[PDB]
């Protein structure tokens, strides 16, 4: 069936950068959109960035200018570059795919969620 | 020449409940869908069977816009093949749908610390809805189908209320949805792109 | 869910005419094409006539020029006029729906089947 | 202008098996699909996501035609969201597919009283197919993944054969399928 | 040590249609289910939620036996979680069912060269059936619920006919089904 | 399909009593247990009471001695009498059944949820 | 999901013997019944043999005393030994399972079908 | 004569992760299930294909108890006909299962303000589990099947961790599950 596998998470220090990968497995459709979500303990799952099927990215206002995400056409992989990190960016990050043509920064529209790679920012 | 009156629907001050959703016909204007997808005013912008980017290079006879309001966890039911109370009894989309769905959070205008119960949705009906069917009746539901008034037994009201407070997550928060339908069969087309 | 209800079958004599009705109690969710099938005891279910969703009709090779079928545009009712009847047209006739834009006169493309109204042309 | 060479694909004497399906690229011509829908050559002509009447007023860069042959009971698997041995392992269609499917019975040309086992299909694979994925390998399947030759234990051949006689019903009869997927191919 | 009256239902000359299915109450007897599966009289003998071998070591208050007749393609609908006209409108089994299903071909006694249409099944109803619900009404069905004249628009009869000939394949042939729901084993 | 319909909720004053009913329409199973759940704004829906498959009921420790629930054999309606109300009992009450021939006071086990009947305790 | 894999078919002469193997894949349950089916070209799919949910096997009357089949539960493989072959036993043989305790159907109304392995005499 | 050692599994100090679930065989004892369903220690007590009240009137050869730990939203996956990562890759029950499921919240012992990530579950495997099948291998998963160690391309570790804090809802809170499947009789 469908499988999403996040990778690239780890312990980092403030001011640094990170790259996260997640791969799509069982997609019988063609132009599905892909997005990045983060979930802190005891908080609501925030929409970080969402790249449509056509490759265009959309970011939340809290990470604009700080985060950069993109997709690979050949490989079923979504990437998210996380520059200028902070300590509030500590969260469990998820990739999710949605079966439409546009964008959605909302957690409730996807139907297919990943497993979640932990990102920690300490000192 | 003239521009499509979109902001009248998006900057509209008042939105109806889902069961009593309203539709505005768009005709004789130039719709630039590129500016909409490029705008962050909508947090959710899902297009089914077509990309919004190519709408800018397309003509149509008339465009229909269904405006209504549901909570977050129930926006997922505004989609083809989706089941649930909102899709079954309030707003059903056809599986061969070709269009776009727009939504955005409005807790600032539709949530109060006391609770905004003015927004109602239907949770009981005798049979599910056809695509684009609209039942604004408020008759007490009965299992046998025979009309009953008495709130004494086995007779229930068809509408229930959304409780929109400020403390609940975005799953319970009000989102204002605008669904876009199209039409071309009319040999002369009136709603074109740039 | 979806339901199809046939009506109009009965005993007639050769050379006569008959009209059969079928009602689509199912969802308009799709642009379904509707078709007519008949089956005699000990024979394979033949595709009799198929009217597409776009309004175009198609008949089987055995009844061309003899049969006429059509749908109701406002409602979800398909009609079948059978002119110049014979005794070989005796069969149990079925209504069937299929969820595509085109047309087919094959039994295996019809995900949704009606009931059976018997038509006899014996005596 | 130039006309599309359709009869080269439909009146073709030779058709491949499903697992070894072939695709013919069509370019630089005006296709009038209206004449096709009005023809009885195909018993099955199903279009998904588009109406055949309006295709005549549309342009395309190149048009692709996948030709192959399966039995009646397996024609239903050439459809979005459809599963099964042919759809899982031989030819998978996307749920968002947009094109047309054409087929017609060929018992007169692909069935013999002795049995025509020349037509093969894949029934074993390690994982299902992507949309438009094509596995024409003929390597002995193994569950454990370890390559094996001997066909005795836990080692099976990946292809199986259709037995097409004349005595079987149209559920078992061979049909010849032409699937069409999607600025040189325009209307008039 | 009284025996259960099994043969009175199986060697019965007359079986009802599915919509008017009949139930024989079993009480005050010792049921030996072991001897039954060892008989080839049934072509279909499927037990749900329990093995027939272990039934010989169980007690019950009363056992219910639902007898009716359907064609082959409609025998698979007599099963938990199964849908279809026979299950929706004629005979619904619960998904948490605990019992056995019995069937066997009866082309020789319920099929004629002219067609034996005495066996009927319901294909129209206002709502599906609860488990073990029995609707033997024969009122002309209407979508609006309003009683109408049967040859009128949107007005149909609720029952349809099984055509059981001798020329049809085993998929269309009549099978006689018996469903099994102080009464102890040996 | 399956349907649960709550009724009986309304505004009451402390110390009073209330009766809530909820009836099950479509049930292809036979041994489902029935329970009552409540949820306040910004809180998770707590398990209030859970009534066995046609047998004995179970209450959460927070309402023991104050609440009483029961089922109807002939009908498919569960009642819950709420005696000696307090101000913390204000919540939107839900009935849930689930298909497991047993009992549980956790929200994640209940395959089928009812609707929201509001219960308010004010002055 | 579930998958059934037949093996052991081949060309023989009358009076000989053959053994057919079949392996099951999707184990979403534990008490599955397993059976053997054959169908000649242009003929109705006949029930050959049916092996209980780990219990006793049952054969159709036309092949009784000639065929013997049984399965191993640990290996989840059904075998069918076909002694004393004839010319009417020529058919395409299929493996089928079904989710019913103890004894089960001989008719074709099963849930999971295998793949036609040809046996020729 | 002797009674079944239930408290040894319930009063157990340490519980394993789900993928490494453990089973204790019960034999030659009289199990009194009446005290169990009547006890408020369990918030979830689900019996499938049988009611626990009637277990007191049955004998059995041996009774098996699988002990493990998962979060709330994943307790419903311990059930017949249920799919999902816990059911596909860690613990699958047969659809014809006949037994009981027991669970209860343990935020008091398995949640810390720092996060108790000692509990892991499998999220990648080559093929799903049979009923009661147990894959405790910890070899790095690969799509091609060819074994790789490194955290390089298309090579991932097979186990992932539950994050148990004190602020999370009961959907993310740890629950301790015990599944229960002629020597073990009733009273």
């Amino acid at each position: 069936q469908v499988q999403l596998v996040e990778s690239g998470g780890g312990l980092v220090q403030p001011g640094g950068s990170l790259r996260l990968s997640c791969a799509a497995s069982g997609f019988t459709s063609d132009h599905y959109a892909l997005a990045w979500f983060r979930q802190a303990p005891g908080k609501e799952r925030e929409g970080v960035s969402c790249i449509d099927s056509d490759g265009n990215p959309f970011y939340a206002d809290s990470v604009k200018g700080r985060f950069t995400g993109s997709r690979d056409n050949a490989k079923n992989t979504v990437y998210l570059q996380m520059n200028s990190l902070k300590l509030e960016d500590t969260a469990v990050y998820y990739c999710a795919a949605g079966l439409w043509y546009g964008r959605s920064l909302n957690s409730f529209d996807y139907d297919y969620w990943g497993q979640g790679t932990q990102v920690t920012v300490s000192s | 020449t003239n521009l499509c009156p979109f902001g009248e629907v998006f900057n509209a001050t008042k939105f109806p409940s889902v069961y009593a959703w309203e539709r505005k016909k768009i005709s004789n204007c130039v719709a630039d869908y590129s500016v909409l997808y490029n705008s962050t005013f909508f947090s959710t912008f899902k297009c089914y069977g077509v990309s919004a980017t190519k709408l800018n290079d397309l003509c149509f006879s008339n465009v229909y816009a269904d405006s209504f309001v549901v909570k977050g966890d129930d926006v997922r039911q505004i989609a083809p093949g989706q089941t649930g109370v909102i899709a079954d009894y309030n707003y059903k989309l056809p599986d061969d749908f070709m269009g776009c769905v727009l939504a955005w959070n409005t807790r600032n205008i539709d949530a109060t610390s006391t609770g905004n119960h003015n927004y109602k949705y239907r949770y009981l009906r005798h049979g599910k809805l056809r695509p684009f069917e609209r039942d604004i009746s408020n008759v007490p539901f009965s299992p046998d189908g025979k009309p009953c008034t008495p709130p004494a037994l086995n007779c229930y009201w068809p509408l229930n209320d959304y409780g929109f407070y400020t403390t609940t997550g975005i799953g319970y928060q009000p989102y204002r949805v605008v669904v876009l339908s199209f039409e071309l069969l009319n040999a002369p087309a009136t709603v074109c792109g740039p």
